[PDB]
């Protein structure tokens, strides 16, 4: 008894999500180790000064939603992986919303976004483990509302840390919420 | 540079 919003997963790369600033930071790629490629937003600017790097979703069509809960899971490099040069890393995210009842497009504006939470990984991701290709996967969930415009967007804003984020599942909840088979 | 993910690189629909 879930309804879905958003997967981003499951969209296989295909979304086109906004980046802020142009250039610098959240970039879209993937790995193709697996049997299946793998979609991410990426971005890693440790040791390169104040970072302020924003990612947002498409608008999002509300329709009968009124409270709405945000699946996220993302990895997070230790940030005693790299060079002397934590002064110049971090180990959280942010995580905003904005409501809407018009898309306003490719015009982005933080200042109409609000911060929903820090989102801090479970276990952070050591080089050893990088390099045997073992990431630890970590899934945090937030819960927003009362929605009352036609739509939203979420935001992810980085500050410094180095971040890949895998799935972003935005979904409403309906009574006899289970699984089958 | 480093790079938050193993083995992974710039995608983008063509």
């Amino acid at each position: 008894g879930e309804v879905v919003l958003l997967d981003f997963a499951a969209a296989g790369g295909e979304l086109g999500w906004l980046t802020h600033p142009y250039g610098k930071g959240w970039d879209l790629m993937q790995n193709i180790m697996n049997d299946m490629p793998i979609y991410m937003y990426s971005v890693c600017n440790v040791m390169s000064g104040d970072q302020d790097n924003w990612l947002r979703t498409n608008w999002v069509y509300r329709g009968e939603a009124e409270r709405i809960f945000i699946e996220l899971k993302f990895t997070v490099r230790d940030c005693n992986s790299f060079p002397g040069g934590a002064s110049s890393c971090k180990e959280t995210f942010n995580l905003y919303y904005a409501e809407s009842d018009l898309d306003y497009g490719t015009n982005f504006q933080k200042r109409l976004f609000t911060k929903i939470d820090t989102i801090a990984p479970d276990e952070i991701t050591v080089s050893s483990d990088f390099e045997a290709r073992h990431v630890k996967l970590n899934v945090e969930e937030r819960s927003v509302g009362p929605l009352t415009r036609k739509g939203f967007y979420l935001a992810f804003q980085d500050i410094g840390a180095c971040v890949a984020l895998l799935s972003v599942r935005v979904y409403y909840k309906k009574a006899h919420h289970h699984h089958h088979h | 540079x480093w790079l938050a993910y193993p083995d992974s690189v710039p995608y983008r629909p063509k």
